[PDB]
């Protein structure tokens, strides 16, 4: 196998609308009643929209926080699942699951679109190196890392060497500052021997600016 | 409309020990002889996965740890030998009446033995300082307790008000924490000053563990 | 009595109760079912030899006639006698609802 | 129902009554019976595909069962639903006797 | 013991008429649905013969203007088209309860035409001459209506004979 | 198929008299079998009743014959017996042999006179003083029509046919079977 996709979320501005859309497979859709269930950030979960099948007459039943502003539709014969979301609003702002409850129990998900409802413009990150010292003053271990600076909306990707390097690195969850812009750091425990010997490159994508920056990271 | 109450909020419990989360409905969830609550686990950056399904039924593929009961209003969970990828979220669902709602979720985090973290602290890139801030950052690598508590000292002078933290989630496999400190100071303002330091307390060390460094 | 206790316990070529599992879905394409997925319903099979388990006067005189006439094919047939109730889940769109059906699943066996 | 007026009317292959005289002395060796020296007993025969006078809710599950699946040879049979008497008479040495014996005519099938 | 009582104890009938006698049982022959009265025929030479079983029913080879109806304690034999035939004794009889008994008898005439008598005188041979004892005949040969005798009804014409001998 | 044909009848009172009926094309073996008398001039009457193996033959008698004739019956040779004691008078019948597979007396015999009385003395044409009957048959039985055996009146009797003719006269109690030519 089951296979469930989301797309259409991204930054949209307060008292705009969006479109969500998931993609499904590997099962009896036209059989399955579909649900959007959402996540605001650090919260839990809340089933928003509902649709059944054919059999039971298309019919839908939304949340009090989303009922007159969100509509949710299916198409059988694409196999897509639609959420029109008008008149968006910053509490909107949360990730999207389309899942799928073939009885009582949603029994798959997907991973989720993320939907952010802000007046606040997208800015891409500068990507700056967190340089290790040649002295080893960690009993022979050394920490390298690339601050992801002001960037927003969220989210930013951090892999190290491609993704060939995943053994000690920790990419620190956004803080976000009295600025607006998010910022986080990557790090990544190495042998101190290892620092002149291998090289380091930590990959940073910031997709809703289009900003990919791979920074060698180096003794100072 | 049936809510649902989740308690506790949020457990620590050792690796071989059991789990109990209860779920409370508003009104019953029971129709006959079954029990339409069900259980989810969602871990730190992915979607909820169903474990329990109708009270006490294992969703394929969830292990033999992982157990439900209760009927009418009052529901359990219990994981009866804690594992250190049990690190999640766990929701409970209904389907009795529409709309299904869900509970607040109860968070589990796993209790291990007191790791002190190693300190790591790094200056401002030349490379920012051309854009007029500088940015110092201060690494404490894989630490238990959660709690720990990192002091900047600019030229021996306590700072306050100008930095801000970031802690990872509990890691699925040695079940520690990482934690970053990045302060922020002007160019100007950092350029006034030689020693910036770092000063770390945490359970695990007998003693606070200062890093610090020398402005060129 | 041609029940389960004896029927599954011994070898039986007449009428006699034969066990079967029915899945709803993959069986008679009743995709509404959501408990269970399938049941034990059992059926009835066998030759209906004269005396054996005889629902009626009709299927002792059918019996007489059959085991005394080769040319005669007219014979009582295996049927239920006892049946036990199946209960199910279901949800109408979203909606549970749960429904005792009656006479489901076979227990004893009769020549009818 | 498939009773007597329904099946000696349309000539049916599937599950219905079918016309059957036993003569007490030739068919059952029953040299006893005075009055009648024989009756239409009838019979019940043809096969039981889904939606025919189904008995139980087994007897519907059965009937779509087999319906679907040919090959399981799990399907509902034809048997007597209305039965009615046939009063006789003999005699014991010179005392007459007359007995209403229950269900001994098929005056209706089903599928069972 | 039932007391079986046939009505008429006789009855002078034409040719072709539609007969109807009955026999009158003391206690009910009756047990359930099945009437237990049975009716024989009787010819003038010849043993009683079988004619209607279980008060309706007619045996083999019975002419179907024989038909019988009855209950309980009242039984009717009908000759539907009367024949020269159909000229004999008949009784009922029921099988109810042990000793089965008869009725009395109706006894059926036949009322034909008048006939007259061919008469023939016959001389007593040299045969029984020859002894000492003389016999003449006096034969009335087919009519409608020293020892006499008369003989029954024919079945075929329904005529009578007599034979006076000196 | 049937066939009923009864044999013995012809006795001085106190005397005894066995009568026998030869039974074909029925299964005799498994219905009651019966002797019904009718007295000259009289009703028919139900003197000895008889019931099959299947029943411990099992008999019943009228009044008038009780403790005096006894039934019996072979079902290999299919025949049955009437063995007639402490014979008085009324008892001068004719002795008809009779089956009833139920309730009616399916099949009779043509019966056989038996005349409690004066010893036995042997006898158209004309059957000249002799117990009854005398059978008259004309040319072995074939002259059939327009023949007319008057009822005898010692007895004495006439045959007389309306038109070679010969009269077959048979009596059986005096050995007596004659041939006249006329």
């Amino acid at each position: 196998e089951v296979q469930l996709l989301e797309s259409g979320g991204g930054l949209v501005q307060p008292g705009g609308s969006l479109r969500l859309s998931c993609a499904a497979s590997g099962f009896d859709f036209n059989s399955y009643g579909m649900s959007w269930v959402r996540q605001a950030p650090g919260k839990g979960l809340e089933l928003v929209s509902d649709i059944v099948s054919k059999t039971y007459n298309y019919a839908t039943y939304y949340s009090d926080s989303v009922k007159d502003r969100f509509t949710i539709s299916r198409d059988d014969s694409k196999n897509t699942l639609y959420l029109q979301m008008n008149s968006l609003r910053a509490e909107d702002t949360a990730v999207y699951y389309c899942t799928v409850a073939p009885g009582g129990s949603f029994d798959y998900w997907g991973q989720g679109t993320l939907v952010t409802v802000s007046s606040a413009s997208t800015k891409g990150p500068s990507v700056f190196p967190l340089a290790p010292s040649s002295k080893s003053t960690s009993g022979g271990t050394a920490a390298l890392g690339c601050l992801v600076k002001d960037y927003f909306p969220e989210p930013v990707t951090v892999s190290w060497n491609s993704g060939a390097l995943t053994s000690g690195v920790h990419t620190f969850p956004a803080v976000l500052q009295s600025s607006g812009l998010y910022s986080l750091s990557s790090v990544v425990t190495v042998p101190s021997s290892s620092l002149g010997t291998q090289t380091y490159i930590c990959n940073v994508n910031h997709k809703p600016s289009n900003t990919k920056v791979d920074k060698k990271v180096e003794p100072k | 409309d049936i809510q649902l109450t989740q308690s506790p909020s949020s457990l620590s419990a050792s690796v071989g020990d059991r789990v109990t989360i209860t779920c409370r409905a508003s009104q019953s969830v029971s129709i006959s002889r079954f029990n339409l609550m069900h259980w989810y686990q969602q871990k730190p950056g992915k979607a909820p996965k169903l474990l329990i399904y109708r009270a006490s039924n294992l969703a394929s593929g969830v292990p033999s740890r992982f157990s439900g009961s209760g009927s009418g209003t009052d529901f359990t969970l219990t994981i009866s030998s804690l594992q250190p990828e049990d690190f999640a979220t766990y929701y409970c669902q209904h389907s009795r009446e529409s709309p299904w709602t869900f509970g607040g979720g109860t968070k589990v985090e796993i209790k291990r033995t007191v790791a002190a973290p190693s300190v790591f602290i790094f200056p401002p890139s030349d490379e920012q300082l051309k854009s007029g801030t500088a940015s110092v950052v201060c690494l404490l690598n894989n630490f238990y307790p959660r709690e720990a508590k990192v002091q900047w000292k600019v030229d021996n002078a306590l700072q306050s008000g100008n930095s801000q933290e970031s802690v990872t989630e509990q890691d699925s496999k040695d079940s520690t924490y990482s934690l970053s400190s990045t302060l922020t100071l002007s160019k100007a303002d950092y350029e006034k000053h030689k020693v910036y330091a770092c000063e770390v307390t945490h359970q695990g060390l007998s003693s606070p563990v200062t890093k610090s460094f020398n402005r060129g | 009595a041609l029940d389960t206790n004896y029927c599954f316990r011994n070898l039986e070529e007449n009428c006699c109760v034969r066990p079967l599992y029915i899945d709803f879905r993959q069986d008679l394409g009743w995709k509404w079912v959501h408990e269970p997925k399938g049941y034990y319903a059992n059926f009835c099979s066998g030759p209906c030899p004269y005396l054996r388990s005889a629902d009626t006067t009709h299927s002792t005189v059918l019996g007489l006639y059959n085991t005394l006439n080769p040319e005669a094919s007219a014979s009582p047939c295996c049927v239920p006698q006892d049946l036990e109730p199946l209960t199910i889940l279901y949800y109408v769109g979203r909606t549970p609802k749960v429904e005792q059906l009656s006479n489901m699943v076979v227990k004893s066996c009769k020549c009818s």
